[PDB]
């Protein structure tokens, strides 16, 4: 039974209510759109 | 790494099984005879149990003290118990013995007539040392004029000199690097690494001993698995090495390192504390000797008490490194300066080496300091021994691997007017256990041929010529 | 008179206390000191090999239990103390589980237990300590032991 088994680490300890508050924190997220600039805003004509 | 025979390697284990038993079983008959001020004990019962069961069977081969110059022959001074053997005491008698435990490479720790003049001179016109630290009163033009000499050696472009080869590597690992940092060390690192990575908050990891394809396995799983919990970025990698690995006595596989820390862009921390005078051709150390570009590594860290003959120790690398440092650097801002003698003769011997002197015996000391180490190892292996290390190396360590053979090897030398080092299990692996041979730029041939059939005659009796002879 | 060279590797483990643990030459060792043993307790006293073997895997419960199992710590003071809510089972390979190396020692007072039973014709006088011998020697090396106690008894 026991020459068969896998070797494994043992499990890790789980975050804490406090170390969470941290991370969420440092992560900062991109803009949601990348800057405009002057050759990206050429408008069409307008017609009758 | 170490080839050991079989059948040597189980009457090792039984040797210190029987040590450990007598041991236990002695012990557990003083616990019930303390029968016969109220806080508690200095030391528990059982933490130092390898220290008076170990240790105290084979005391007299430490710690013996030494009346004169740390020469190629000095005397020592014979010991007596007068209590049944719990506290040595020191007679009057003398010997004379052949040095080969000491450290002087190049013959500096004497009285030489270039070095000793200058500094008795140096002496008498600054009394010591300064009571005070370098950035109040203790940088005196000595002390100003050494940190020119450090940087014209070594190569790079600033360096600072502290006052212990221990506290140059404590009060600096905290500064460079810090909590969420890295430091690969290398598992044969001196005491003082391991102390400095703790007292910062830094992450250790060791890394296979002089192997590089473990060290590039290494880094790939600790960059790809970030923070041990809370899988950040590493902030920073520092990779420790070694030039010469004492009491291995191999010359570290440099240009394969640099290549691989390049890659990743991890740092360098090279540590020429045993090879800083005594490997290359002009003495500059292992970075001239394998040929690899000196701005490839980013600290490097040294020690003038082997080569040179003197306490100290040094930093060097780019010109804003030591700017940093000598602003933040604790042992910098708290500490009393390096004495002053003892900085006038490093002055006096970078110059002898360089050359510098007007005479030409800067050469002769290198060639002879080859010239010697290939002779002695070259004979030590025709004769069957176990020797460790490479051909350009000053240390020689020969195998012992069993305890009882520490005290029969250095006994016997030491009756014979030779005198050797020999180191322990506690301090070393249980397997191994070795003796020490330092060959000097001062021992002539008549002595090495002399000190040479004193250890093959010795090897006979203990037996420890584990590979065939010719 | 010698042979056999083998090229041991250095595994970092960096504890002094059980990294000897790991260098070729163990095993045998192990084996030879409990069939030494065997030998040396029939010599002194003339008896039978069953009760030998008996008086062999009770020296060896004592021994192999204290050491193990009983004492926390280690006797070397360079790690200040960093190990001492811990055995020295426990200490072994890192707190990694079920390895080569912990195998071979639960398997040890296994099969020196049937051979101290097979032939002593099991019967009651023996096989009732044996047998409790051999399983708290068992249940003290489960996977699941790790870092708990019995009702706090020399457990923190
Ligand atoms: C006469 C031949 C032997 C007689 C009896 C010898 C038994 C002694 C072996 C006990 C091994 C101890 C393992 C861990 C002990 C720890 O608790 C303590 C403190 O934490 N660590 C230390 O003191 C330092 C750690 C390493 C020191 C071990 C030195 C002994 C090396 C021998 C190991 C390999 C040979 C034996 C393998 C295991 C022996 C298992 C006991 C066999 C039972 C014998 C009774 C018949």
């Amino acid at each position: 039974i026991l020459l068969t088994r896998k070797s494994y680490k043992p499990p890790k300890r789980p975050l804490t209510e406090q170390e969470i508050d941290e991370l969420c924190d440092e992560w900062v997220p991109e803009p949601l759109i990348p800057p405009i600039t002057e050759d990206m805003k050429h408008e069409p004509p307008v017609l009758e | 790494m170490i080839t050991i025979p079989y059948l040597t390697a189980v009457s090792t284990y039984f040797s210190y099984g029987l040590l450990f038993a007598f041991g236990q079983l002695r012990d557990f008959f003083r616990r019930f005879i303390d029968w016969w001020q109220g806080y508690a004990p200095i030391c528990l019962g059982h933490e130092d149990f390898y220290i008076r069961r170990l240790y105290h069977r084979i005391q007299d081969c430490f710690e013996r003290p030494i009346s004169s110059a740390p020469d190629a022959w000095f005397d020592v001074v014979e010991r007596y118990s007068n209590d049944n053997n719990k506290t040595l005491k020191r007679t009057t008698k003398t010997s004379r013995c052949l040095n080969l435990g000491s450290y002087n490479y190049l013959g500096f720790g004497s009285f030489d007539e270039y070095c000793t003049p200058r500094v008795i001179e140096s002496l008498k016109k600054f009394s010591a040392s300064t009571c005070s630290s370098r950035v109040d009163a203790g940088t005196t033009s000595v002390h100003a004029e050494l940190e020119e000499c450090v940087t014209r050696f070594v190569g790079k472009p600033a360096a600072v000199v502290f006052g212990m080869g221990y506290a140059t590597n404590s009060a600096i690992i905290p500064v460079l690097i810090g909590k969420g940092g890295l430091i690969i060390s290398d598992s044969l690192n001196h005491s003082s690494i391991v102390n400095g990575a703790r007292g910062s908050g830094a992450t250790i990891r060791v890394f296979q001993h002089n192997t590089p394809s473990h060290l590039e396995r290494v880094l790939r799983e600790q960059i790809a698995e970030g923070q041990p919990r809370t899988h950040r970025p590493w902030k920073k990698i520092i990779v420790v090495v070694e030039g010469i690995y004492s009491m291995e006595g191999e010359i570290c596989h440099l240009p394969e390192v640099v290549a691989i820390c390049k890659k990743y862009k991890a740092y360098v921390y090279l540590d020429e504390a045993h090879s800083i005078g005594a490997i290359g051709k002009t003495g500059k150390g292992i970075c001239e000797l394998l040929g690899v570009d000196t701005a490839d590594v980013d600290v490097m860290m040294g020690t003038f008490t082997k080569s040179f003959g003197s306490c100290g120790g040094y930093i060097a690398g780019s010109k804003e490194l030591i700017q940093y440092l000598k602003h933040q650097c604790p042992a910098h801002l708290y500490a009393t300066s390096i004495p002053t003698p003892s900085a006038q003769q490093i002055i006096s011997a970078i110059k002898v080496i360089l050359g510098e002197d007007g005479s030409n015996r800067g050469a002769q000391k290198l060639a002879r300091i080859r010239e010697n180490s290939n002779f002695f190892r070259a004979e030590l292996q025709k004769m069957g021994f176990e020797v460790l290390g490479d051909n350009d190396s000053p240390v020689m360590p020969i195998m012992l691997y069993n305890p009882a053979k520490i005290p029969a090897f250095s006994r016997e030398c030491l009756r014979q007017k030779v005198a050797v080092v020999v180191v322990g299990f506690p301090a070393t692996p249980l397997l191994l256990a070795r003796a020490r041979i330092c060959i000097s730029a001062s021992h002539s041939r008549e002595d090495l041929i002399r000190a040479l059939k004193v250890i093959s005659k010795v090897g006979d009796l203990s037996g420890i010529k584990y590979f065939p002879a010719e | 008179m010698a042979n056999l060279y083998v090229k041991a590797v250095p595994p970092p483990d960096m504890n002094r206390n059980t990294e000897w643990f790991m260098y070729p030459g163990v095993w045998t060792t192990y084996m030879l000191i409990l069939f030494f043993g065997w030998l040396v307790v029939l010599s002194v006293s003339g008896c039978s090999p069953g009760m030998a073997w008996t008086v062999v895997n009770l020296a060896h419960f004592v021994v192999t239990y204290h050491s193990f199992h009983w004492m926390k710590g280690t006797p070397f003071a360079d790690d200040q103390g960093i190990y001492n809510g811990l055995t020295w089972w426990e200490q072994m390979d890192n707190g990694q589980q079920l390895t080569r190396n912990r195998k071979f020692l639960t398997l040890v007072p296994v099969v020196l237990y049937l051979i101290a039973s097979h032939t002593t014709d099991y019967r009651h006088p023996w096989l009732f300590l044996n047998t409790l011998a051999v399983m708290v020697l068992v249940v003290a090396k489960f996977p699941n032991m790790h870092k708990v106690r019995i009702f706090g008894i020399n457990g923190d």
